[PDB]
């Protein structure tokens, strides 16, 4: 099994686990987050994924076609994954465009975020060791809104495009478009590599951090419950939708990954040993970067909730911090960074090549025979770089983090998920269901799985939609910066965007199909094959 | 069909010494979908040992098995008067299924 | 998970017809996969076919894939095989075997009943 180790490992740590968590924690609170976290692992995460992969293998094809082999009428949610892939693609890179702008950055002989004698530092910097010696800046801080981002005062001013940035992400995107054209993929020996560099430096940058003399503070603030307060719902969401999004789950990314196996492999195994450890690495790379806020917070004698911003930016800012306190700290600034931008290129080469084929097979006779694909993958590519063009702008952080926020995380994935273990515990049936597992892998799900399929998952998405709704609160970049009422409507546009293909899909199909309303439906209800 | 074998077709036994028996098949079996059955004179067969490892409900625990790809065995630490009965290899990979060809302990 | 009884068993002419009933109690017999295995008079065991647990997949062996028929009443809670065309050769000793888990093997077997042709 050593093999199928380096495979599905290459699999697990993603820019999800080392980036997103660990902001998303940091902005609830820290230990408040991680029991809606657990809850919805183990309630619904777990069981979706393994579901999904059921999906993949049972059909034995695209993320769109096996909703015509299940339930005809929900054929809508395929389309609502392949949407969310597809925004989650252009938002997605801008992340490995700012990791290239710090690589291309980290080649000097002193960083540049280590000191504060530079142009774009304002006058209000102190030294982190002289701080304590307030309206200060730290360096890295503002190194991070002012030289990278270069942050506007809103959205609502976009300022000049980056030029520098611009070529970052025109240079992701050349190498993502010929590694899919000419299908350069990690298949020789540099896998073992590829799975091994990452973790070594997560292990490398964990002893840094619980060996810095403040890392007992961020690890009590990492972990410790604050129950009493920070149960708004807004955790809520952020914790399941982080299960949702660390699993290429709602996204149908993870059905095309499954049909390329087989009924002999180990099913069920594999899928809980790969969410169980994709979770774990997530909450180990978690006390790495809460031991550097608290060094941080016990060096500028601040507390560790006002140390680092609370928001995308907490990779950029608590990682190089850390390689800062590191001997020779250029060394491990290259690597850190080649490190995240290799993990990053392979999920994004994972879900482009899955966008691809989600859509030449809605055409194949026009995008794989009256066209060569080497052009629809070129006006795909170009498409997404000018969309995301928009991140790249002085204001671009703003629109990241509305992205981020609602394109392809949040109501959506809830959405998405509640109406797949829906249509299969009820519609399609759960007795069905459990019969088709045992043809294909041997055994039934058992209790744990169908009960989380029939109530859990819909329970649990269901009453986090209804407390947002209920409880509302308006999204906020980092904590003091309130989006106009404008910028809130194309949040929940870019969510809409996939929402809505459900009902749309839905009732086109019910118009589609002849005979009478009652008939419509009770044929459009009824499985294939 | 991945016919199965058994090489101790009749295997004369005496009390207390140990026994062992052989199961092989004409394709590789998964470690997971291999069985033994005992089957007494005169009555239904029993589920002995499933997952080539995992003693029955009824089995006692001097009972044992390992094996993998298409070679198994079924060993025993000490034999008694009451295992004298026949024993049947199955494999539950791929259809058809199919028994091996079996072995009866004479005593 | 307590009882499993054969029933139908007896003397039928070579090419003729006979159906095979097994009935079941203890356990939610429409939550379990049922098969049939067949011991020859040699004692041989040889499987001959399987039926889901809702009866939408069903399996038979080579040898009787065009003559045999497996239903099943999952609501009476009884297993049938049927036999449009018996051979000589399909004279042996009937069994009605519990297959839910393919990793666990067949958990109970029934009394068994036995087919003869003249
Ligand atoms: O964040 S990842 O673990 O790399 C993955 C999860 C699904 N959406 C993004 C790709
Ligand atoms: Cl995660």
């Amino acid at each position: 099994k050593i093999d199928f180790v380096l495979s599905v490992a290459g699999g697990f740590v993603g820019l999800g686990n080392v980036w997103r968590f660990p902001y998303l924690c940091y902005k609830n609170g820290g230990g408040a987050f991680l029991i809606p976290y657990f809850i919805f692992l183990f309630g619904s995460g777990l069981p979706v994924f393994f579901l999904e992969i059921i999906i993949g293998q049972y059909t034995s094809e695209g993320g769109i076609t096996c909703w015509e082999k299940i339930c005809p009428l929900f054929s809508g949610i395929g389309y609502a994954s392949v949407v969310i892939v597809s925004l989650l693609n252009v938002y997605y890179i801008v992340i490995l465009a700012w990791a290239t702008y710090y690589l291309f950055q980290s080649f000097q002989k002193e960083l540049p975020w280590a000191h504060c004698n530079h142009s774009w530092n304002t006058p209000h910097c102190m030294e982190d060791t002289m701080r304590k010696n307030t309206n200060f800046t730290s360096p890295v801080i503002e190194f991070w809104e002012r030289n990278v981002l270069s942050l506007s005062p809103g959205i609502d001013h976009p300022g000049s495009l980056k030029w520098d940035l611009a070529l970052c992400l025109l240079l992701v995107w050349l190498v993502c478009f010929f590694c899919i054209w000419k299908g350069v993929r990690s298949t020789g020996k540099v896998v073992y590599f590829t799975a091994t560099f990452p973790f070594a430096m997560l292990l490398v940058l964990l002893v840094r951090g619980l060996t810095l003399p403040g890392a007992g503070a961020g690890i009590k603030f990492y972990l410790y419950p604050d129950i009493t307060r920070l149960e708004d719902p807004q955790v809520w969401i952020d914790a399941g939708t982080q299960i949702f999004f660390s699993y290429a789950i709602c996204l149908g990314a993870m059905t095309s990954l499954g049909s390329y196996n087989k009924y002999h492999n180990n099913v069920y195994r594999d899928c809980m040993l790969l969410g169980c450890l994709n979770s774990g690495t997530s909450f180990v790379s978690g006390f790495a970067i809460f031991s550097i806020l608290g060094f941080m917070a016990q060096e500028q004698g601040v507390d560790i909730a006002d140390v680092a911003e609370s928001g995308p930016g907490l990779a950029f800012i608590a990682y190089p911090k850390a390689v800062t306190m590191m001997p020779l700290p250029t060394f491990w600034s290259i690597l850190f960074f080649i490190m995240l931008l290799l993990l990053g290129l392979d999920s994004q080469f994972v879900e482009v090549e899955g966008q691809i084929t989600s859509l030449v097979d809605l055409y194949p006779s026009f995008l794989r025979k009256g066209y060569r694909r080497e052009i629809f993958i070129a006006f795909v590519c170009s498409i997404s770089y000018l969309l995301g063009l928009t991140m790249v702008t002085e204001g671009g952080m703003y629109v990241f983090q509305l992205f981020d926020y609602y394109a392809a995380s949040g109501v959506c994935l809830l959405w998405v998920a509640f109406f797949e273990c829906f249509v299969i515990a009820w519609i399609y049936g759960g007795n069905r269901f459990s019969e088709d597992i045992r043809d294909m892998i041997g055994f039934p799900p058992g209790p744990w799985m169908k009960y989380s399929w029939a109530v859990i998952t819909p329970v649990l998405c269901v009453g986090c939609f209804i407390f947002s709704l209920v409880k509302y609160v308006p999204l906020t970049y980092n904590k003091t910066y309130v989006y106009p009422n404008w910028a809130i409507g194309l949040g929940w546009s870019l969510a809409l965007s996939s929402m809505l293909c459900v009902p749309l899909v839905i009732v086109i199909r019910l118009c589609q199909t002849e005979g009478p309303f009652l008939v419509r439906v009770k044929y459009l209800l009824t499985p294939r094959e | 069909e991945n016919v199965l074998t058994q090489s101790p077709a009749i295997m004369s036994t005496s009390p207390g010494e140990k026994v062992t028996m052989t199961c092989r098949a004409s394709s590789s079996v998964g470690s997971s979908y291999l069985h033994w059955y005992q089957q007494k004179s005169g009555a239904s067969p029993k589920l002995w040992i499933y997952s080539t490892s995992n003693l029955a409900s009824g089995v006692p625990a001097r009972f044992s098995g390992s094996g993998s790809g298409t070679s198994y065995s079924l060993t025993i630490s000490s034999v008694e008067a009451e295992d004298a009965a026949t024993y049947y290899c199955q494999q539950f990979s791929g259809y058809p299924l199919t028994f091996g060809s079996g072995t009866k302990l004479e005593m | 998970e307590v009882q499993l009884v054969e029933s139908g068993g007896g003397l039928v002419k070579p090419g003729g017809s006979l159906k095979l009933s097994c009935a079941a109690s203890g356990f939610t017999f429409s939550s379990y996969a049922m098969s049939w295995v067949r011991q020859s008079p040699e004692k041989r065991l040889e499987w001959v076919a399987e039926i889901s647990s809702g009866g939408r997949y069903i399996y038979y062996s080579d040898t009787v894939t065009g003559r045999f028929t497996i239903s099943r009443d999952n609501a009476r809670n009884i297993l049938h095989l049927e036999m449009s065309s018996l051979r000589s050769e399909d004279t042996a000793m009937y069994y009605c075997a519990r297959g839910e888990v393919r990793q666990r093997g067949f958990d109970y077997w029934g009394q068994g009943t036995t087919l003869t042709v003249s």
